[PDB]
């Protein structure tokens, strides 16, 4: 895991890496998955079409 | 430069040094087929006609 | 298999529903057309006819065709069993009332079976279009390239995922069975059905299964019988009448459900890469509309998406932290570009 | 039918998207604090393993591509026979080679990759470090400062 | 206009086979590995790999 | 070794009816591709004997519409629709499939 | 039209050799199997042999190894069948056949010879 | 004329090959399209299939075709030759493994012949187009105009201006002549032709004339058999098998060669 908290045992050496050093991730709020890929559709509506 | 205008260059009208730079590749017969698959640009001559 | 046609065999029969363009017109076909479904990639289609294909009168005999030529279904050797769009398609199989065919793009779905006599065709107006998978509009399925992922109808006989609904069939009006016994109507059951009849004044509205000729009426013209048999199921039709059999949702498998698949995709031409640096220069000489997508790998994107049709030369722009094009079917590629020498520092 | 591009071509810092977690593999942007906790067998005494004086770092060529286009030698008196690690702390210049097994004086080769005109690095070879100022070099997907 | 003539590909049961070059214009030589081809009835190359 | 017999080893029979005569094999002489291979000859007395009917089948140039071939797997049958006075003579089935390729024993029509 | 003409009828003694041949015309094409079969008096034929005209590739049966002998001429497009020493059951009518080339096997005989009559006795 | 068919027959033979989109699936067929040629002015399209026209089993008699039906070289009448791209292409000659037709524009190329129990149809992905004449486009040759010189296909069965190479077959793989004669292997052979062999550990590597059980297979699933035959040549197609034979750079006529004419 990438935080600060989670250690991991690499052979017997223990390994600390994160936080992310930015919050950005190329997704955001709403998305669409079809198939093998995802769009940015921002606007999946609830229940008004 | 395979297939603008001369990718087929011979030097006489039935000369046998045939020049033929067409960018000629092979692909794999799938799926257990005897055939021979290729992957070529289009005919240069064709073009520039 | 063969247990769901035999449980195809149980309830259902072939009905006469109306057709558009009966060849020349509009008519009450044998072999009529509804909810043709193409949607599959590579072209294949399927159309549920009102006709029975496979069941025989006595069996399956998968090569044996069933259709109802009035009062009677009658079965057939399936002689020539043709389905048109633009041109003759290649059917692939056939079962109950859906045939499984592979049809050219056109804006008809026409299907026709020979009688010998008889045509008995049915056209209906549905545009059906090729559906090329991949990044490449190629216009049938190619001899080679590379497999894809795609969604196309099963030629499987049967699976039970998909479902539709059978009912009791509609009172079927008709009239051929009245006639004149001596000055005076009569009705003629054809021994096997019980004949409702409704003619000038209100009559009994139930039928009886015995002959009857009514004093009421004189002249077949104000009386007509409604032949009715509550031994065969027909599928729920819109073309047919509902009758009071509003009862008995019955369920028959549908035969050829979409499912995945590979489908062949063109691979197209490789282009040539011309890599003057600071740049990149990309002849591209496809054969069919391919596409061509570019994305930088840097903190701009700057996507560049276009639909090349000829041969053409683009170029990009790679700056020192990396650019990615990917063209037709071909995986993405990547080229990190910088430190050319041109002018001298020192 | 009429869909944009989607986001496996269109996010930016050059990441594709696998969909089963929904993930956006490889992605570089940021950095990464890292805190490594190592086992005290993996150090040995000092005394075992070779000292290193006696050193000078001599570059023979080098060219600024983004592949190990550099080489270096650096001529040596020995201590005494082993093998022993090397690294260059600097930002200027990132060097292929771990590990170097120095004999009776024991001058050696590296390559290395370096993004500067004027390299201004410095290699440490064996708890000793020796500068190699670097000459001027030519120009002509791999570690780059570019600063 | 060209046109590109292949000859018959040699299909072998087992083992493997390197390729030579020739001095045809555009030639083009590779060497496919598992193949295992079918053709009318029958089951070429049996050796699965 | 296949054997081939024949049936009846002589036919007695006048112009105006059909007539049929049953060959047999130890083996079926069909393919996976079902094609037959049979070949059915005739020799009239006096003369060498002439290809009638080639492929089990299939019928060879120069003979009438009259004759005809028919059978499946190891039974084949040739049918004569109606004999004529120039039929006399030995019918003969023979099969090709494995070396050696043998002729029938041979079957005799001859006017009644 | 196509011809198949063999030597005239012969009779010989026990004990010498024998040569009969076979000539085919009206057909310009060497890619024919030509074949010999034995009639006996009152009794049916036996394949004896097959020869292609081409490659030269025999077809023996196995009741007839040494005793006899097949060959064959391309510039005469001739089948030459060959006896050794005849014996008291050489005695009967050999003929010779055309099948052309279809498939794998040695096919139909579309035309025969007129047929020699060789007859060895005592 | 004559001539020419005797020099397409005196080695050249049908052959089975690999065939896309054959009705609905892909097809090891006896009449394979292979290199289409549309390039002249009036849709007119030369096609080498794989499958010999005009040819019967002893003659020409230009009426007849053959085709690899297994293991004989069947021959029947052309009865319904059909070519289509969009619609039915008027089909104008045949010869040896070529046909040549004029069709309209469309984007695939369909043949196939009728024989009764089956049809037997190929079809292959081609962009077949119709090229004008002069400095107007149609889509159909008209009743009147301008006499433009144009390349076309010669109808002529005859010319020796291009030709193609015929080459041995390779090793025709059959795995329907061997069966379990008691319990063993047992290697059946066409009475004409030597069968090569393959079976579990490697066995007798060139064939023999006569039939064989092997002791070293007791499963036909593990053995196969490819048939062999050097008596008749075949068209060196990218979807055969090469021989080991390499020899015999043979040569084969092209009927229908371009020429030009008048459109």
């Amino acid at each position: 895991y990438v935080n600060g908290e989670t250690p991991a045992k690499i052979g017997d050496a223990k390994l600390i890496i994160g936080p992310l050093s930015s919050a950005w991730s190329p997704f955001d709020n709403k998305v669409v998955v079809y198939g093998h890929e995802v769009y940015n559709y921002d606007f999946p509506e609830y229940g008004t079409g | 430069k395979a297939g603008s205008f001369g990718d087929l260059q011979s030097r006489t009208s039935t000369s046998n040094d045939l020049y033929a730079n067409t960018n000629l590749k092979l692909q794999r017969p799938q799926a257990g087929i005897v055939h021979t698959p290729f992957t070529q640009v289009p005919s240069g001559f064709e073009r520039w006609k | 298999d063969l247990d769901t046609h035999f449980t195809q065999y149980k309830l259902a029969r072939p009905y006469i529903a109306d057709c558009p363009n009966c060849g020349h017109s509009r008519c009450d076909s044998p072999i009529a057309i509804e909810e043709v479904r193409g949607d599959a990639h590579a072209g294949v289609i399927r159309i549920q006819t009102s006709a029975m294909f496979g069941l025989k009168t006595d069996g399956v005999d998968l090569a044996y065709m069933s259709f109802m030529n009035g009062k009677t279904q009658k079965s057939i050797k399936i002689d020539n069993l043709h389905v048109r769009t633009s041109a003759p398609c290649s059917l692939v199989s056939h079962h109950g009332y859906y045939i499984l065919a592979q049809c050219p793009p056109g804006d008809t779905v026409t299907v026709g079976f020979h009688d010998g006599p008889n045509r008995h065709t049915c056209t209906v107006a549905h545009k059906v279009e090729f559906r090329p998978v991949g990044r490449e509009k190629y216009r049938h399925p190619p001899e080679h390239g590379v497999e894809l992922p795609c969604n196309r109808y099963t030629h499987k006989r049967a699976d039970q995922g998909h479902y539709v609904e059978m009912h009791q069939p509609g009172l079927v009006a008709d009239h051929s069975l009245l006639s004149i016994h001596s000055a005076k109507v009569k009705i003629t059951v054809p021994s096997g059905a019980q004949v409702k009849y409704y003619c000038k004044c209100p009559d009994v509205r139930k039928g009886i299964t015995s002959s009857d000729h009514t004093t009421t009426c004189t002249d077949v013209k104000q009386c007509r019988a409604y032949l009715i048999d509550n031994k065969k199921w027909v599928y729920n039709s819109g073309r047919l009448p509902r009758g009071e059999g509003d009862t008995f949702k019955g369920k028959l498998h549908v035969p050829f459900v979409p499912v995945k698949a590979k489908c062949i995709a063109t691979l197209a031409p490789e282009p040539l890469v011309e890599h003057k640096h600071r740049t990149l220069i990309l002849h591209l000489h496809p054969d069919h509309p391919t596409l061509l997508t570019t994305r930088s790998l840097g903190s701009d994107a700057n996507p560049t998406r276009q639909w090349i049709e000829r041969p053409t030369t683009v170029n990009f722009t790679v700056t020192g932290e990396g650019l990615e094009y990917t063209w037709g079917n071909h995986p993405p590629k990547r080229v990190w570009a910088q430190e050319s020498g041109e002018g001298n520092p020192h | 039918k009429d869909k944009g591009a989607p986001l496996n071509d269109v996010a930016p810092f050059g990441c594709s998207i696998a969909l089963e977690p929904l993930r956006a593999e490889n992605c570089a942007v940021g950095s990464i604090p890292i805190s490594i906790d190592i086992p005290d067998a993996a150090f040995t005494r000092i005394s075992e393993t070779p000292t290193v004086s006696d050193l000078e770092c001599k570059i023979t060529e080098c060219t600024y591509a983004f592949d190990f286009g550099g080489i270096a030698t650096v001529a040596y008196k020995s201590s005494k026979a082993g093998n022993c690690p090397i690294h260059s702390p600097s930002g200027v210049a990132v060097i292929k080679e771990n590990d170097v097994t120095l004999a009776e004086s024991g001058s050696f080769t590296f390559h290395f990759s370096t993004a500067n005109i004027h390299p201004a690095f410095k290699l440490q070879v064996c708890t000793s470090a020796v500068t190699c100022k670097g000459d001027c070099k030519p120009p002509k997907q791999h570690t780059e400062s570019f600063t | 206009k060209y046109k590109t003539k292949v000859p018959s590909p040699v299909v072998k049961c087992c083992g493997a086979t390197q390729c030579t070059s020739k001095p045809h214009p555009d030639y083009q030589c590779q060497v496919f590995s598992g193949v295992y081809p079918f053709m009318y009835g029958g089951a070429y190359c049996f050796c699965d790999t | 070794d296949v054997v081939m017999t024949q049936t009846p080893l002589s036919l007695p029979v006048t112009p105006g009816e059909p007539a049929s005569i049953s060959c047999r094999s130890s083996q079926s002489l069909l393919d996976s591709n079902g094609n037959t291979y049979l070949h059915w000859y005739l020799q009239k007395p006096g003369q060498s004997p002439q290809l009638l009917i080639y492929g089990g089948s299939n019928r060879a140039s120069g003979v009438p519409d009259r004759f005809s071939g028919s059978g499946s797997g190891t039974d084949f049958t040739l049918t004569i629709n109606n004999v004529e006075a120039g039929d006399v003579g030995t019918y003969y089935c023979m099969q090709v499939i494995q070396v050696p390729l043998t002729f029938g024993g041979g079957t005799k029509v001859d006017i009644k | 039209v196509v011809q198949l003409v063999q030597s005239g009828a012969e009779v010989k003694r026990p004990g010498e050799s024998l040569r009969i041949s076979c000539k085919t015309s009206g057909y310009r094409f060497t890619d024919i199997w030509i074949n010999w079969v034995r009639q006996r008096p009152g009794k049916g034929l036996e394949w004896m042999g097959s020869i292609y005209l081409d490659d030269s590739d025999i077809r023996f049966n196995p009741s007839f190894q040494g005793h006899v002998t097949i060959s064959a001429d391309k510039s005469t497009s001739t089948t030459y069948l060959q006896w050794s020493s005849l014996k008291a059951s050489d005695t009967a009518t050999y003929f010779c056949a055309r099948s052309v080339w279809s498939g794998y096997y040695i096919g139909w005989f579309d035309v025969w010879g007129p047929g020699v009559l060789v007859t060895v006795s005592s």
